[PDB]
């Protein structure tokens, strides 16, 4: 925490509260969250490569 | 160090002492660039013969 400039993984909640995005070094995965804490398995984890 | 000196000074003024660690490292361009990391007294136990 003290001596790092960037995190390893970041979990981001959308400003509308509907989607949750998990960020990594090269890619981030977007998850559909209808209810807080509810992540249905029917949804497909969209993968985006920000690079 | 412009910002880490603040933490080093805070630790030294609070606990009475503080430490900074200078270990070898490599910069983006190569050559040789040491890294300086402020160390809290609560995470280091330094032993001196004097």
């Amino acid at each position: 925490q003290i001596n790092d400039e960037y995190p390893k993984y970041a979990l981001e909640l959308a400003n509308n509260g509907k989607t949750v995005r998990l960020y990594t070094d090269t890619d981030y995965y977007e998850l559909r969250m209808p209810s807080p804490g509810n992540f249905p398995n029917e949804q497909v984890i969209k993968k985006v490569h920000h690079g | 160090m412009q910002s880490k000196q603040i933490a080093i000074h805070r630790a030294a003024l609070t606990y009475g002492y503080s430490y900074a660690r200078v270990l070898p490292g490599v910069a983006l361009d190569g050559a040789n660039q040491a890294e300086i990391h402020g160390v809290s007294p609560r995470r280091l136990l330094a032993l001196y013969e004097d």
